[PDB]
């Protein structure tokens, strides 16, 4: 792999050794020139306008465009207390790309968040990073000291007059805290439920005030595109999709990991080409392409390009872009057990379709592993996935949940209806009473 | 056979109407199926029912 | 009897001087009380509650919603092994009958000396190098039904 | 405003959420999170009816109805196929851990759960599987605590916080074990803490003080007097 500025903008500052890059060996490798160039040149608002002419989505797993998001926050001038979250959750399964980018380039996720602090004319910045990821926590702290020091952070950043302060904050282990307004009630010492929308976090968010939140891979995009300009970005693709993403996959693979690739790149050249394809012996039954929370796809759909509606109109997500592959010997209804306990469990409990009807889905799986499966459950789980969708729950982490069972009963239906072994029970008899024979 | 003499007599109370077994059904029993807790079945203990998960539990 | 110590009320200020509102260092001044303690007793809800001026039932919620805040009491080293889908790919029921088998305590549970508590998590962000367990702040990859008596012999 | 709810055109106040609004019409819609001194959260999802775009509309959406405005013009469905199925199976979702207890618990003949079990037309049950279970706490002499009966609707947190003003009523825990209640045993220390046993929709919250001298509902002999 040839990692050149203009190809690869995430990650060809990576080193050999995986080692982190600090302030010294950042902005030797043109770092801190977007800042320069925002911080010096431009309005806020057409900081705004560029993000959103060079066609930045977001990163987190929803493709929603940043610009729009960022042109939503109010221009009521009273209003000058505002807020920018970075989202460094990342807890959905089959997610490790946060890590990477904040593991060994922290100084880019903080010029990153300095940009858009600056164009969102937000006052403070937080990094709401997961408490697993320690070494990410250790190498962000040290680059916002190191930044601080260079007087890139804090009061009257380049003699521009403009004051922004970066804190991170580490998480305490729940997955619903990555939803965004979850997030915000998160940061605000709360318990992570979600927010209801309208309103928008742009217009109130954390603490009732202006808030953005972004994932950690589009701030990390944010710079490059500042420092290389639109048509650079606009130009890295002939797709949709502007600029590059972190694609990858994982599995029982030859080579499990991640890439920089442009949006376009279909999936079995990433498999095949990238990731080497699968261990010997082993044949490629069914895969998923953007976490836990996406539909499964077969063999005959990795010949389609990984953009959002590619994927989309396949019938899946393309979500965080890092699939994951899935060989014949592992069981599907084995492997929709484990990821409807994940998401059952992983329930913040608000609403009753996710609380209460994820656990009878678990319930229904763990008896069709066991062979204790029972008429009428295939049915059970189809209407759980039809009730649970977008919508009907009050957040959209029960429809990420259903996509799965869907998606199997869809395509491995022979796997499911092969636990059903016994007849429906549900009353025992009671000597004295006759019961009603339904037919 | 149950003719009286006085009609303030055909006022049978609790002690008139408890008898010693089950009746017409043998087996049946109200508190096995209910949540309530009673001496001899604390919570978790009815039919179809787990047991207790307190929220301090270590379990995700 | 809980008394928060002088490192302990101290972090918690400095944790409340970050926010503009006090209730948004619950979590950090829970994590620092698990920090120096190994897990959130009863009389901490009530401190951490003091202290930041907020209702002890607010402290009490956010405590039992988090998972990695720990309200009964643990080993003095937690292995959190994950049993998400792509280490459930890549074999973690293997490395949790070894684990089990070498510790004879079940997942939730605490060994007889104290000295492990062994805890299924949710997908630690390494699925590339599966399976992973995190040990009290290290990560461990690669994992293998094999490797695993010998490396929780590194840990005392 | 305008509304036109299952074809009938109705005036309605453009202020309020649907759910307040067909209430105050006549018309039945089952609900168990929404209070109107306490406002619409969406937490329940009982209140789902379907909303069309305008009037040449066929497919529709489902929505919560106390979380949607009565705007002018707009056009909803209660008695749809969908809703109708969708309301029914929040009901059976709420009712797979609901404890065998209605004989036995005082807000029989007075529950708002025994009642939206019977609106939404559920009475056959095809779950099998185990039901979960809580231990109860002691509240003090007034109000008596059964967790088992909860339905997960927060009315008692949101009454008790964020109306009241009390401090020592929360919900604690996670996914399906949220549990509603006090950090430890103790008295409920606000002077409205009363209000509960109208407020929760089931029996978690009890008259204590009624239970011990317990009549169901329909045996009474009511008046309108002054405290
Ligand atoms: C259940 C759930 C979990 C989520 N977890 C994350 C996460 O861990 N990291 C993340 O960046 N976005 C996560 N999201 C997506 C966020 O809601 C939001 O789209 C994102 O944090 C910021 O948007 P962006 O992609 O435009 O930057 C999650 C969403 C849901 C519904
Ligand atoms: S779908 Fe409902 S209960 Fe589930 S995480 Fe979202 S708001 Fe919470
Ligand atoms: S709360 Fe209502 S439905 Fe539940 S046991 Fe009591 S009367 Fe029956
Ligand atoms: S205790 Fe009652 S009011 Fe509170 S959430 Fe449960 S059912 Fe609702
Ligand atoms: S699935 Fe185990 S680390 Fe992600
Ligand atoms: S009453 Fe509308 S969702 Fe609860």
């Amino acid at each position: 792999i040839i990692r050149t500025p203009e190809t690869h903008p995430l990650t060809w500052r990576l080193r050999d050794d995986k080692q982190p890059v600090w302030l010294d060996e950042y902005r030797s490798k043109n770092g801190y020139e977007g800042a320069r160039k925002a911080l010096t040149g431009l309005s806020p608002d057409e900081i705004v306008n560029q993000v959103k002419d060079a066609g930045l989505k977001g990163r987190g797993g929803a493709g929603f465009s940043t610009g729009l998001k960022w042109s939503l926050m109010p221009k009521d001038e009273s209003m000058n207390i505002r807020y920018l979250l970075c989202n460094a959750d990342e807890m959905e399964p089959g997610t490790y790309k946060d890590r990477l980018l904040m593991e060994q380039l922290p100084h880019l996720l903080v010029e990153g968040m300095l940009i858009s602090a600056f164009a969102l004319k937000a006052y403070r910045g937080y990094i709401f990073l997961r408490g697993e990821y320690i070494e990410a926590a250790v190498n962000l702290r040290r680059a916002i000291a190191e930044a601080t020091e260079a007087g890139l952070l804090g009061k009257n950043i380049m003699g521009t007059g403009f004051d922004f302060e970066l804190f991170v904050h580490t998480g305490a282990g729940r997955y619903i805290c990555g939803e965004e307004t979850a997030l915000i009630n998160s940061l605000e010492g709360r318990r992570a439920n979600p927010r209801s929308k309208p309103p928008f976090p742009a217009t109130s968010g954390a603490w009732g005030k202006p808030t953005c939140v972004n994932n950690v891979e589009t701030l990390c995009n944010v710079p490059a595109i500042l420092a290389n300009g639109v048509e650079w970005y606009q130009n890295i693709s002939k797709s949709k999709d502007a600029g590059t993403k972190l694609m990858g996959f994982s599995g029982r693979v030859k080579n499990p990991g991640l890439w920089e690739l442009p949006f376009g790149t279909t999936a079995r050249e990433i498999l095949e080409d990238y990731a080497g394809g699968m261990r010997d012996g082993l044949k490629f039954k069914a895969w998923q392409p953007g976490g836990a929370g996406t539909d499964f796809l077969t063999e005959a759909h990795l010949d389609l390009p990984m953009e959002f509606e590619s994927i989309g109109k396949a019938g899946s997500r393309l979500g965080t872009a890092l699939a994951m592959a899935v060989d014949h010997e592992i069981n599907m209804v084995s492997l929709v057990r484990n990821l409807e306990e994940f998401f059952a469990r992983e329930s913040c409990g608000w609403c009753t379709p996710c609380r209460d009807g994820l656990p009878w889905s678990v319930k229904i799986l763990r008896a069709l592993e066991r062979g204790e499966g029972q008429p009428g459950d295939i049915e059970t789980l189809e209407q759980l996935c039809r009730f649970l969708g977008p919508g009907k729950t009050f957040c959209a982490h029960a429809p990420g949940a259903v996509e799965p069972l869907q998606s199997a009963i869809k395509y491995f239906r022979e796997e499911f209806e092969a636990g059903i072994k016994q007849p429906f029970s549900n009353t025992h008899l009671i000597n004295g009473i006759q019961p009603n024979l339904l037919k | 056979e149950m003719g009286e003499y006085k009609r303030q007599d055909l006022v049978y109370e609790k002690e008139d109407l408890l008898i010693s077994g089950p009746g017409k059904y043998p087996e049946y029993n109200f508190y096995r199926m209910a949540g309530m807790a009673i001496d001899g079945k604390d919570k978790g203990e009815a039919e179809n029912e787990a047991k207790p998960i307190d929220v301090k539990s270590l379990l995700p | 009897a809980f008394e928060l110590s002088a490192a302990e009320r101290e972090a918690i200020e400095h944790e409340m001087h970050h926010y503009e509102d006090p209730r948004a260092a619950s979590i950090e001044a829970l994590k620092i009380v698990q920090k120096q303690r190994g897990w959130v007793p009863d009389g901490a809800i009530h401190a951490i509650a003091d202290v930041l001026g907020i209702p002890a039932s607010d402290v009490e919620g956010v405590a039992t919603f988090y998972s990695q805040i720990f309200r009964q009491p643990v080993g003095r080293h937690v292995i959190r092994y994950c049993d998400s889908v792509v280490c459930h790919i890549n074999g973690y029921q293997g490395i949790q009958a070894a684990l089990e088998k070498k510790l004879n305590i079940k997942p939730g549970q605490t060994t007889f000396d104290g000295r492990f508590t062994l805890l299924p998590t949710c997908c630690l962000g390494n699925c590339d190098k599966g399976p992973n367990m995190m040990i009290d702040e290290d990560t461990h990859a690669h994992l293998t039904p094999e490797a695993i008596p010998e490396l929780l012999e590194r840990y005392k | 405003a305008t509304i036109h709810v299952d074809g009938k055109e109705y005036e309605v106040n453009g202020a309020d959420n649907l759910l307040e609004a067909c209430l105050s019409l006549g018309l039945d819609i089952p609900y168990f999170c929404w209070h109107p001194a306490l406002g619409s959260v969406g937490a329940c999802r009982q209140c789902a009816v379907k909303q069309y775009q305008n009037a040449e509309d066929t497919r529709g959406r489902l929505v919560m109805s106390c979380m949607t405005p009565a705007s002018d013009g707009t056009f909803i469905s209660i008695d749809d196929e969908e809703a109708k199925q969708f309301r029914e199976s929040v009901v059976e979702w709420l009712m797979t851990n609901h404890p065998h207890d209605c004989p036995v618990c005082e807000e029989g003949g007075n529950c708002h759960l025994q009642d939206m079990t019977v609106m939404t037309g559920h009475s056959f049950r095809r779950y099998r599987f185990t039901k979960r279970t809580h231990r109860n706490q002691d509240l003090g002499p007034f109000i008596s605590h059964e967790m088992n009966r909860c339905i997960a609707c927060y009315r008692c947190v949101r009454y008790y916080k964020d109306y009241a003003g009390g401090t020592d009523l929360g919900v604690y825990g996670a996914h399906d074990n949220v549990y509603f209640g006090r950090p430890e045993d103790g008295t409920l220390e606000s002077e409205f803490s009363g209000n509960l046993v109208e407020i929760c929709p089931t029996g978690v919250f009890t008259d204590k003080t009624h239970s011990e001298r317990y009549n169901r509902k329909w045996d009474m002999q009511f008046a309108p007097s002054i405290c």
